[PDB]
């Protein structure tokens, strides 16, 4: 159905696959490393070819957005009350203690956000946690006083794509968060898409990595799939041109020399 | 959807020799990304053949 | 009179078409069996005390709503009946009221459950006639007053013959207090609304 | 609406009105036309339907189709009317008839569902079809020459015109000679029962012959039959509506007798009368004997006696259809048979026709009839070519009529159809849109020619508006070369009847569809 | 043979329907197009009703089978979504498109001609608009965007009162905007609260000079009225600390349970104090307030709202130049309050609104806000003035972001169906067919128009048709491009001076998306429908 | 006589109107319109 917009989405997706893989040594690509992300709304002239990534949560820090010259961050402990692997309760035997427990709580939280902080970062990913809260209100509150945008709920096996992406490298404790774990980017901004919902673009990065993202737009979600398949196949055609690099005449001929 | 082996998937079909039709184009799919109409249509000919 | 070993072999493949059109209606009615069933047999076939604050709450439920009454709603059919039991949230509490008219004590419990939902808008008060559910005879001669219970998708109560234990004549509260003994009850007035992308505000940036 | 607490019709009544409805009985009539569309042109294909006793009708006639659907829709029927009405005036153009009308809806429905005033439309149409059956009548090609090869010529050709779309297109020229040939012995009249079609199972369609005679199959003969000669070198046949049996005389008849000797005298008295009425047959001269009512045993054995031939219970058209051939009279007494009321043909021989035993009466020169003896390998193919037999038999009975001839293939379409377009760009412009919509919804018959064909429908229809509008008036499709032709040259020639009345049928069953805007369905009685 | 347990249907049969489908989806819709339209009724068979006009919340409320409706109706939503208008017109052109194209089919053209023929006109169409049709409002004025709302605003229950309620729409959103960086003046519709209210007639409804609440004080003792209001915007709630689920109190030392008891209170008692010490009059929290707090707040002769919305919080936080604290910890480990978080209004009052009682904060500092109480006689007539009213709104937007206009009352798609009908001819040589139908299909709205209004609709599309052709034809009638209809007339009329005007970009993206979606659903020749 | 079992006398058109039940969506409409006019200013309500 897209043969209309192959003269733009042709020439994607051959960029797409050229800039996924080195084009000298190459036997194979590996489609997993071309994400294809599809937002309804718009024509598919709209579609694009992100150098960066695109994800579709939402930034939690509501106020800050297009944060410029942005160093990357992605963690993957948690932002909340203190809490051991192994069972934990504290004991309360005085009033003086039900303060001591609130006051030591809100200086642990702010100590982990001005740790953070201090290695200049100021865009942060936090991975999705399903058994301790990874994001407190106290902590979003400290981090927007510190002007970092905060992006949390992301996801566990996306992890490999963003570090291959931005070239952030995770971090699972606060002792080990610092500056030289960080990637840099130009511009990471969340767009709008005229009223059809929002992503969140981070596009430029020093050291580029081997991964490109393609957005497909269209006016209803069916023709939004079929361009998703048509993009696909245009993919697994230059894949299978980059390996075995042998071409043929198409519209027939080989079948009819085949019988012949 | 123009896709073959989508269709053949998305579709039931409950006959075996058409089940393996419906893989066969799976594994087109898998090995050589796209044709995956054009390969079931060929085997649909040679059985063809065969029956003659 | 031999051959035990049939093997049909060739025959079902060549003719699953039908069996399946004939087990799809089959499965269609199987899951309306299982549904009918899990009140059916098992209880089917067999001065403080004056209460004086259930006087103000029946005033207090008097004056429930202004914009209407609003009326129980009525299943149809027994695809409908599965079809909104299977559906909405499995959160909410779902209560089914079975009828057949003429019987007395009808209205009564349909008028207390018009008051009921117009002062619980969380609840989803709902009836059913006995005729359209096909039920057995004893159902339809000696279980009238059927209150189903549907707490995401099973009973947490199966109130049958609710007629000795609320009389004939009992009202609004008097239910709802039933209800409220063994926990089945959980715990403003606008203009008319409120509720009008998501760019909010921003300012020179 | 309200309940009305006393209603005003009867309840269930359905009432259907306004833009909607037209549109709806528009899309019927459009759906009725799908049913034969494919049924037309030498490329056109047969429509098998089943009944509920299981009976299979296999038929390529368009008003046949038509009345096997039961079509139930109120508007829709119309089609189906003006089909039967085109069959029965004419006996060729059913399936034209009703793609004509249906094009003519469809074309107007934009018009319609704009809230043009029906009618505007209706006079429209009107003045449409009276400017094209003017059309049809000035151009037709008549020569007055008045001369029997010309006009059997002509006649051949209408009838392999007529033939050249169904399952005998393959022997269109032997069986328009045979139609033809048996058209032009009826005398003044040209009754249908005058030509008689026997349809026997087994045999090639070429095998199927024109009797210049009488023959019919075998009737019940009785014991001593086959002692009968079964060929007679000139026969004198005695067509007789007699009851040849030992038989009371009367109903209410009743002999009362005292005497031994006058039971005796009444049982040779009755013997005495079925012989007196025998030898009365016998001394006629007669050699072959034909009855409507039954013969029996003793009569058969008494002309097997004498060398003669008997047939009883021979049916009454059977009877008719011989007495016009031999030249007799079919007599109800046997007390005068004189020579006049005897028929005389050259040839009587019985024959067995695959399976079957029929009796021949050939070599008739004065003969006014025919009989066809179709050869078939199926039920359904010998009714079909009786069907098929049928329009050639009508198209050439009109053209005796008169010899007014026009092109086919969509020439007469497209010619009428430049006529229009160019009458109406004369006009203010109301009356001109609809006009050209009816010039352009002429141009279905070629369309679907093409269609059926696998043709390129656009492209010869291109082509067909192109010479048209330059010159030459008799130029349509051509199947077998993929192209256009002139198809006056090509003998691709219909009377100028069969369009006249299609597009008269087609305009009346337009405007009355069109006329209405209110469907009311009143609830059934007796639902049993 | 298949052996698919399902339907098939293939050919004619599936085009057909779908085109049957679509137009059945046209035809519901198709009454309720232009200012001559009337407005539809719809229960939902519980005993709601909802009186409206709009074209997506007709096709929303319905429960639609066919797929191909199922691809109209989002459509519409569609269309909505981006635009805020146009949703009728851009579903009848579809269906429009969608029937000649399958005519064209059934007339043997090969379904991938009309589709390129439709990409070409459509491409040529937005051309033309872009380049010819638009006019200029920098030359206009105010009476421009008053007479783009009154446009918008006709066909709807406010329509003859648009004299006042298109100056309300201009007001509202000129009050509401803001910049950005790049200099580029957004106007953020939806920051409009938008309050409905039974009551007077509709010219009573008022426009606040600041922001609307649906909420009211939260204890009697509270003055319903302050001045000089302070805004205080809170994020949590104010109740009786209760300890995490981490941490459990176990008493060895009966001592010590009252100061623990008492502290559990005081910890409130102490927050309400450091937030009431800085002068705060006003307080608003999205969390709630339980009694002891109320009365704190009522012996300090304060104002407390508890559950306030988040999406109102947050306007009345930006227009009052509040910041929204979601907790009273700052970077010294301490509970403060500064008095630089406090929002600033010139009154904040609960008046009484048809027995009932709303919060208005008015002329909000270091920022303007807007909002609008819809006074109607229902329910249901105040459902529908909010959903005219957010079309209108949404029109005002689309003209003042994109300067550029058209002229109304179908005069844009008559020029389009000229100027294409005579481009057909110089491209393809079937495709040409196609381009030739798009024209004719783009006639369908003047056409409705006109016969909504009963009017003669052949001859005044004739009479339209003919003065654009005119115009295009003539060099020196470039001034005839504006005529379009008059439905009160029934006669042609330049809608350029009429004042008919309406945004481009409604026209632009209701062509975009109506091909797309016809050229979605011509590619169908196959359905097969596995059973349930 | 109300659902419940409740016995009403009156002659006022909000408190008549309220108790009726209806189907046609043009009589929900005018029951609003009674509702309207008792709540904004409590009389003029079968005159409306
Ligand atoms: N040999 C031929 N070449 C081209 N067209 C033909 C030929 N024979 C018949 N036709 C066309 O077929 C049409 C009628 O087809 P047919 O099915 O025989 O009768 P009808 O459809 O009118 O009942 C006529 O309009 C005629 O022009
Ligand atoms: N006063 C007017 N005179 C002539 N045409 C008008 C007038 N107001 C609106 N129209 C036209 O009526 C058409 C239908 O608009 P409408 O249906 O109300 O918008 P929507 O399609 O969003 O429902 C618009 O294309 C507009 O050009
Ligand atoms: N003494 C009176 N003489 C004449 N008309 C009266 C008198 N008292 C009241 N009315 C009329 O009766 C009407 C009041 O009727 P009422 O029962 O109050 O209905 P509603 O509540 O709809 O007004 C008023 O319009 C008033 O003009
Ligand atoms: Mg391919
Ligand atoms: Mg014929
Ligand atoms: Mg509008
Ligand atoms: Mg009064």
């Amino acid at each position: 159905v897209v043969s209309q917009y192959s003269s733009l989405l042709s020439p994607m997706s051959v960029n797409a696959v050229m800039k996924v893989i080195d084009p000298a040594t190459a036997t194979s690509v590996d489609l997993r490393d071309i994400k294809i992300v599809k937002k309804l709304g718009g024509t598919i002239d709209d579609c694009e070819l992100v150098e960066g990534l695109v994800l579709t949560q939402k930034v939690s820090n509501s106020g800050i957005t297009r944060v410029e010259k942005a160093k990357i961050g992605l963690i993957q402990f948690c932002l909340s009350a203190p809490k051991t692997d192994m069972d934990n309760q504290i004991v309360v035997s005085d009033y003086a203690q039900m303060d001591r427990v609130l006051r030591e709580e809100r200086a642990y939280i702010l100590n982990l956000v001005k740790q953070i902080k201090k290695t200049g970062c100021n865009v942060l990913l936090i991975q999705k946690s399903i058994l301790r809260d990874a994001l407190s209100d106290l902590a979003l509150h400290f981090l927007n006083k510190m002007k970092i945008m905060v992006i949390k709920d992301i996801e566990r096996e996306d992890i490999e794509f963003i570090c291959k992406t931005i070239g952030t490298k995770p971090v699972a404790h606060i002792d080990q968060f610092t500056a030289d774990m960080l990637g840099s980017a130009e511009l990471a901004e969340e767009v709008n898409l005229n009223g059809s919902g929002k992503l969140l673009k981070i596009t430029g990065c020093a050291s580029p990595g081997k991964t490109v993202t393609i957005v497909v737009r269209g006016s209803n979600k069916l023709v939004i799939e079929e361009a998703e398949r048509s993009i696909h196949d245009a993919l697994c055609v230059i894949r299978c041109l980059v390996k075995k690099r042998a071409l043929i005449a198409g519209g027939g001929a080989p079948e009819i020399e085949l019988a012949l | 959807t123009n896709d073959g082996a989508t269709i053949l998937k998305q579709m039931q079909v409950l006959h075996p020799a058409a089940r393996m039709l419906v893989e066969l184009s799976k594994a087109q799919d898998i090995e050589a990304g796209d044709g995956t109409t054009s390969v079931v249509i060929i085997a649909g000919s040679l059985l063809d053949s065969c029956t003659k | 009179l031999a051959g035990e070993g049939i093997s049909v072999n060739t025959g079902p493949k060549g003719v699953i078409n039908d069996w399946r059109r004939f087990k799809q209606l089959e499965t269609e009615q199987r899951e309306e069996q299982c549904r009918e069933m899990e009140r059916l047999i098992k209880k089917l076939s067999m001065f403080l005390q004056q209460y004086r604050k259930q006087r103000m709450e029946e005033m207090r439920q008097q004056l429930h709503k202004g914009p209407q009454f609003k009326q129980v709603f009525e299943i149809s059919s027994g695809e409908g009946f599965l079809d909104m039991i299977d559906k909405e949230q499995k959160s909410i509490v779902i209560m089914v009221h079975i009828y057949e008219d003429g019987i007395p004590g009808t209205e009564a419990m349909n008028g207390c459950m018009i008051c009921l939902a117009a002062e619980y808008p969380a609840v989803k008060f709902c009836k059913v006639k006995s005729s359209v559910i096909g039920a057995s005879s004893q159902f339809t001669r000696n279980a009238l007053p059927a209150l189903l219970i549907y707490k995401g998708g099973e009973l947490i109560g199966n109130f049958v013959r609710v007629t000795d234990q609320l009389g004939d004549d009992f009202f609004a509260v008097d239910l709802e207090a039933f209800l409220q003994e063994f926990g089945l009850l959980p715990e403003v007035l606008t203009s008319v609304r409120n509720s009008a992308s998501e760019d909010s505000d921003l300012e020179i940036d | 609406m309200m309940p009305t607490p006393v209603i005003l019709l009867k309840e269930g009544t359905d009432s259907s009105q306004g833009i909607p409805q037209l549109v709806s009985n528009i899309s019927a009539c459009q759906v009725i036309a799908e049913a034969v569309r494919t049924t037309l042109g030498p490329r056109g294909m047969d429509k098998l339907i089943v009944d509920g006793r299981g009976k299979a009708t296999i038929s390529n006639d368009g008003a046949t189709i038509l009345k096997l659907l039961d079509v139930v829709h109120p508007a829709a029927k119309t089609l189906v009317d003006i089909a039967k009405s085109q069959d029965a005036e004419v006996g060729d153009g059913t399936t034209s008839v009703t793609l004509l009308a249906a094009e003519f809806l469809k074309q107007v429905k934009p018009y319609v569902e704009e809230g043009l005033h029906p009618q505007i439309i209706i006079r429209a149409f009107r003045t449409a079809t009276q400017l094209a059956v003017n059309k049809i009548k000035e151009i037709a090609v008549t020569v007055k020459k008045a001369d029997k090869v010309e006009q059997r010529k002509l006649l051949e050709k209408c009838a392999m015109t007529a033939l050249s779309s169904k399952l005998i297109s393959q022997q269109k020229a032997f069986f328009a000679k045979m139609v033809v040939d048996a058209v032009m012995m009826l005398d003044d009249l040209l009754q249908l029962k005058m030509i008689g079609i026997k349809k026997v199972q087994g045999g090639a369609l070429e095998d199927s012959q024109l009797v210049a005679g009488v023959a019919f199959k075998k009737t019940f003969s009785y014991a001593g039959f086959e002692m009968q000669p079964k060929k007679y070198h000139n026969p004198k046949i005695a067509l007789l509506n007699v009851e040849l049996e030992l038989k009371a005389e009367k109903d209410n008849a009743e002999i009362r007798v005292h005497t031994v000797e006058d039971y005796q005298a009444i049982v040779d008295a009755e013997w005495n009368i079925l012989y007196d009425k025998l030898e009365k047959i016998h001394h006629s001269g007669a050699k072959v004997v034909l009855s409507k009512l039954p013969i029996g045993d003793v009569a058969t054995q008494y002309f097997a006696d004498r060398d003669m031939f008997c047939a009883g219970r021979v049916p009454e058209e059977d009877l008719k259809r011989t007495m016009m051939a031999c030249g007799g009279s079919i007599q109800t007494s046997v007390n005068a048979l004189s020579a006049d009321v005897l028929g005389r043909c050259q040839v009587f021989e019985e024959t067995q026709i695959g399976g079957e035993r029929y009796n021949f009466f050939t070599g008739c020169p004065k003969a006014k009839t025919c009989t066809f003896i179709l050869r078939g390998g199926a039920e359904q193919f010998m009714e079909e070519t009786e069907r098929s037999l049928h329009d050639a038999i009508m198209i050439v009975r009109r053209a005796i009529k008169n010899d007014s001839v026009v092109a086919g293939g969509g020439a007469i379409e497209m010619e009428l159809s430049k006529y229009l377009r160019d009458y109406s760009r004369t006009i203010p412009g109301k009356q001109q849109l609809l006009i050209g919509a009816y010039a352009k919804a002429l141009e279905i018959i070629p369309r679907q020619l093409c269609d059926n064909a696998g043709f390129d429908a656009t492209n010869i229809l291109n082509k067909l508006r192109a010479r048209h509008a330059q010159g030459g008036t008799w130029y349509g499709v051509d199947i077998n070369n993929e192209d256009i032709a002139d198809n006056f040259e090509a003998f691709v020639w219909e009377p100028a009847m069969v369009r006249i009345n299609a597009l008269t049928a087609a305009s009346e069953a337009a405007c009355l569809i069109v006329s209405v805007d209110e469907t009311i369905k009143n609830p059934r009685s007796t639902v049993d | 043979p298949l052996s698919v347990f399902g339907d098939r249907s293939t050919g004619e049969t599936i085009r057909s329907q779908n085109v049957m489908a679509a137009a059945s989806i046209a035809n519901i819709v198709k009454s309720s197009l232009g200012p001559v339209g009337l407005d539809k009724m719809l229960v939902d068979d519980i005993g709601d009703v909802t009186i409206t006009n709009d074209g997506a919340t007709i096709l929303k409320l319905l429960e639609v089978e066919h797929p191909a409706a199922k691809v109209l109706c989002e459509l519409a939503d569609l269309q909505d979504k981006e635009v805020g208008d146009g949703t009728t017109s851009v579903v009848i052109i579809a269906a429009e498109l969608l029937k000649n194209a399958d005519e064209l089919v059934k007339q043997k053209i090969h379904p991938t001609s009309v589709i390129s023929g439709y990409r070409l006109a459509c491409k040529e169409a937005v051309r033309y608009i872009n380049e010819n049709l638009i006019v200029n409002t920098d030359e206009l004025g105010r009476d421009c965007l008053i007479n783009a709302a009154k446009t918008s605003m006709s066909s709807k229950i406010i329509g003859i009162n648009g004299d006042f309620f298109a100056n309300m729409v201009v007001d509202a959103v000129l009050a509401i905007k803001y910049t950005d960086i790049r200099g580029q003046p957004r106007y953020p519709v939806n920051s409009v609260n938008i309050l409905k209210a039974h009551g007077r007639s509709q010219m009573e409804s008022m426009l606040i000079s600041g922001y609307a609440l649906n909420c009211v004080v939260g204890s009697q003792g509270m003055p319903k009225r302050i001045v000089n209001a302070k805004i205080a915007c809170l994020d949590f709630s104010l109740q009786k600390t209760k300890m995490k689920l981490g941490v459990q109190v176990v008493i060895t030392d009966p001592e010590k349970l009252d100061q623990i008891r008492q502290r559990e209170s005081d910890i409130t008692k102490e927050r309400i104090q450091k937030i009431l010490a800085t002068g705060a009059n006003v307080i608003l929290t999205t969390g709630g307030i339980d009694d002891m707090c109320l009365k704190y707040f009522v012996e300090a002769g304060a104002m407390a709202v508890r559950r306030v919305l988040k999406r109102d919080l947050k306007r009345i936080a930006k227009a009052s130049g509040a910041t929204i604290l979601s907790t009273l910890a700052n970077l010294e480990g301490e509970e403060t309050f500064e008095a630089a978080m406090l929002g600033q209004a010139e009154e904040v009052v609960q008046e009484r609104i048809c027995d009932d009682e709303l919060i208005l904060i008015k002329n909000t500092k270091a920022r303007t806000s807007a909002s609008i109480i819809l006074r109607g006689a229902n329910d249901f007539m105040c459902d529908e003035m909010e959903r005219s009213l957010h079309d209108a709104l949404c029109v005002v937007k689309r003209v003042l972001e994109s300067k550029s206009v058209v002229p109304g009352g179908g005069a844009v798609e008559a020029a389009l169906s000229i100027y294409l009908e005579n481009y057909a001819t110089s491209m393809g040589s079937r495709e040409q067919l196609a381009i030739a139908e798009f024209a004719r299909s783009l006639l369908v709205i003047p056409n409705t128009l006109a016969v909504n209004a009963a009017q003669d609709s052949t001859d005044l599309v004739a009479k339209l048709r003919a003065f654009h052709n005119e115009a295009q034809v003539n060099p020196e009638r470039k001034n005839l491009k504006w005529i379009g209809l008059d439905l009160s007339n029934g006669k042609p009329r330049d809608n350029k001076q009429a004042g008919v005007f309406e945004p481009t970009i409604v026209k632009v993206k209701s062509l975009k998306f109506a091909t797309e979606a016809a050229i979605t659903i011509l590619r169908i020749d196959d359905l097969i429908k596995l059973h349930p | 006589l109300d659902p419940m079992g409740g016995i009403v006398m009156t002659n006022d058109g909000n408190a008549i109107l309220r108790e009726i039940q209806v189907q046609h969506p043009a009589a929900k409409s005018m029951i609003e319109i009674s509702r309207t006019q008792d709540e904004e200013v409590g009389d003029g309500t079968t005159s409306v």
